[PDB]
């Protein structure tokens, strides 16, 4: 399922942008003797393992078939080890509700919470940890379908995000499934507050200290007690009582048979949101 | 909105 590629089949066109190890290029992968072209996104990783195992990894990368989980296509083995995955044409859900903060309402926020979580329990079901998962890393496909992209990444890449990590992750480097519910909570913030930073204006040599004190990150304003609510249980102490990713989808699909009633954003009623030329295939038509 | 709300005492959220 994981494609060997040369260095050849395929050519970095634009600089999408880089984030914490690497830079990610929007390109085309050219399967050497055919004509098609097939539009996807390269991640040239930075440079203690071998590429013996690293491969191993992608195996298991290139292995999550989920709708919500972006799941890697190809890989290319040289003095750098090169990432191809489909390329999601929106960006990061991050860069997505910053620059649309007045225009997206209560139904799409919502849904993308059930989505992301629907994700992190594909991966909970596989015994599979993330351990990045932020609001950077969901990816849109299209405004309505959202998913979660570098998983197993930061696993084979040993500057760590401290606001989105659980306590005794930023303590002990104890990543579990039930540390990723605090990830998921702080993301589902990072949404809230359409795209605002967390805990910003605070260290993260003393974040660590601010939350064993019993501080959390604030009540968005959108947000009715009720969803607050489910944030702040994901940042317990006692991690074997945060909320699993199941009860999640479920709380939160359950908010979005009536969005109006859980968010409170003005002006919900009237809101709206949204290269070629020929034997330009999506990924999903290459890979049958 | 500020940085951070607290929740101290409560037992579930304050680590000792």
């Amino acid at each position: 399922l994981l494609r060997i590629l040369k260095e050849t089949e395929f050519k970095k066109i634009k600089v999408l942008g880089s984030g914490a190890f690497g830079t990610v290029y929007k390109g085309l992968w050219i399967p050497e003797g055919e004509k098609v072209k097939i539009p996807v996104a390269i991640k040239e990783l930075r440079e203690p393992k071998a590429n013996k195992e690293i491969l191993d990894e992608a195996y298991v990368m290139a292995s999550v078939d989920n709708p919500h989980v972006c799941r890697l296509l190809g890989i290319c083995l040289t003095s750098t080890v090169q990432l191809i995955t489909q390329l999601m044409p929106f960006g990061c859900l991050l860069d997505y509700v910053r620059e649309h903060k007045d225009n997206i309402g209560s139904q799409y926020l919502l849904n993308w919470c059930v989505q992301i979580a629907e994700g992190m329990n594909y991966l909970e079901d596989r015994r599979l940890v993330h351990r990045d998962l932020a609001a950077r890393n969901v990816l849109v496909k299209t405004p309505q379908h959202v998913k979660i992209t570098d998983f197993g990444l930061a696993k084979l890449l040993g500057k760590v995000p401290i606001k989105w990590m659980a306590l005794e992750s930023i303590l002990h480097r104890i990543y579990t499934h039930q540390s990723d519910v605090w990830s998921y909570g702080v993301t589902v913030w990072e949404l809230m507050t359409f795209g605002s930073k967390p805990y910003d204006g605070i260290p993260a040599s003393e974040i660590s200290s601010i939350l064993e004190k019993g501080e959390r990150l604030p009540q968005p304003p959108i947000c009715t007690i009720d969803v607050y609510m489910i944030m702040v249980k994901c940042w317990m102490i006692d991690a074997d009582s945060r909320p699993k990713f199941r009860e999640l989808i479920i709380e939160f699909s359950k908010m979005a048979r009536d969005p109006q009633r859980y968010l409170v954003i003005q002006g919900d009623e009237r809101m709206h949101l949204p290269e070629d030329m020929d034997d330009v295939v999506d990924a999903d038509e290459y890979l049958i | 909105m500020p940085p951070t709300q607290s929740f101290a005492p409560d037992p579930k959220y304050v680590s000792s």
